[PDB]
């Protein structure tokens, strides 16, 4: 995989 | 100012339709001049902000990727077009990344009083040193990773002292230093131990949450865990 | 003429790794350069600027639809921001189509002497007034549709005349002159018609083909097919 | 579904 990062929207 | 003789309300309102429709660079657009009313946003509007920016800097980040990777098989053991071409990515990719930079400087930060709001901008400030250094190869390298360094240790400090372990934005600001750590900060170590504290803490503190907030705060552990798969 | 100081080479070779980027504006900013040399383009180039203009549209039609369906629904038994951002997206879309036509009229289509690259070029020209066609609503529709109809009827003769029934820019003709039959000129037999006539007349010309020809051919007879499923 | 109209790229 790749490494994941947070959305944009986080609620 | 684009955007000048646009209301505050319309531009939020057409940022909106812009997501609908996937036109994320309009809606970037649209929350750039929103922004610059000057009054500070609401929590769905910095979302919107966020949302818009990460779209369009997401797009530039995976062409980059594909050019470099193209231009790196042509260094191994051809004309200028790639480099070229690969330049002009990078150099509108750092473009965007200045834009939001200058509108977290000019003023949502320090205007930002409440944890949520000034952790939610220095989180983004982070995020967008974190992609210009992830480009950057020249003398100012290290000056982007410790700016992105120090972003994040500000926001994770505030996050620490005034936002339970389980809030979504201090999950996020945490899974994103801990990538920051292992892809930009040479750190795989620090990298694991954010992410396995981040996640432990936050499990520790589902039972306090309704079944709305409880779906929110695991789809992020979720990501924690599956950067913790991946780097052991 | 932006590209005006690249190299036709040049321009050709960022087009290509433009479309791995899948960054299709630049392809397309890339090939009209390349096209504005004024050399007559090969085979491959033409799909280059068939691939660029079309994501390019591709894009704009999808977040048109979108914006129009929310229009709609606004006017079922709100403000201007809805008809505003749909007439912006509009606007732009109808660029892109003024852009292209414009490089078929100057001098991509009176160039062209080859079967293969006169009847792309018309299928082209019919496909940019049918994307107009799909959003026009006053005095010129009639006009923009009967455009449309003009070019692909050209390209139909000269396919017929000059190509084999299984020659994929025959087949991708006939797939788009008929969607044009079906969803604008409100002819559904008349598509119903083309899209079976031309199917059955493939089928019984694979046999003359090279499994690489067949895969080509039966790649675009599939779409034949799965439109007149949906339509019958 | 919705109508198919051809490829970008036919060969
Ligand atoms: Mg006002
Ligand atoms: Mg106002
Ligand atoms: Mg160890
Ligand atoms: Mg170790
Ligand atoms: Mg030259
Ligand atoms: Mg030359
Ligand atoms: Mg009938
Ligand atoms: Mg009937």
């Amino acid at each position: 995989r790749r490494n994941a990062s947070s959305a944009g929207r986080l609620q | 100012g684009a955007m000048g003789s646009m209301e505050r309300a319309s531009l939020i309102q057409k940022a909106k339709l812009a997501e609908q429709a996937e036109r994320y660079e309009d809606m970037a657009a649209f929350m750039k001049g929103a922004v610059e009313k000057g009054e500070e946003l609401s929590c769905e509007e910095r979302n919107l902000l966020s949302v818009a920016y990460k779209n369009v800097v997401g797009g530039q980040r995976a062409a980059w990727r594909v050019l470099s990777s193209i231009e790196q098989k042509s260094n191994e053991e051809k004309g200028p077009e790639v480099r070229e071409y690969r330049e002009k990515v990078e150099t509108e990719l750092q473009g965007v990344c200045d834009t939001v930079l200058g509108l977290l400087d000019s003023h949502l930060i320090k205007e930002a009083g409440d944890a949520e709001s000034r952790v939610f901008y220095l989180k983004m400030k982070g995020d967008y040193y974190r992609y210009l250094a992830e480009v950057a190869t020249g003398d100012d390298k290290k000056r982007i990773i410790d700016s992105a360094r120090s972003a994040y240790q500000e926001a994770m400090d505030i996050s620490k002292k005034e936002m339970p372990p389980t809030n979504p934005i201090r999950l996020g600001l945490a899974l994103n230093f801990s990538v920051f750590h292992y892809e930009i900060a040479n750190s795989p170590e620090e990298a694991i131990s954010l992410a396995k504290t981040t996640f432990d803490e936050a499990m520790a503190d589902l039972h306090t949450l309704s079944e709305d907030s409880y779906k929110d705060s695991t789809l992020i552990m979720q990501l924690l865990r599956d950067n913790l798969t991946l780097w052991t």
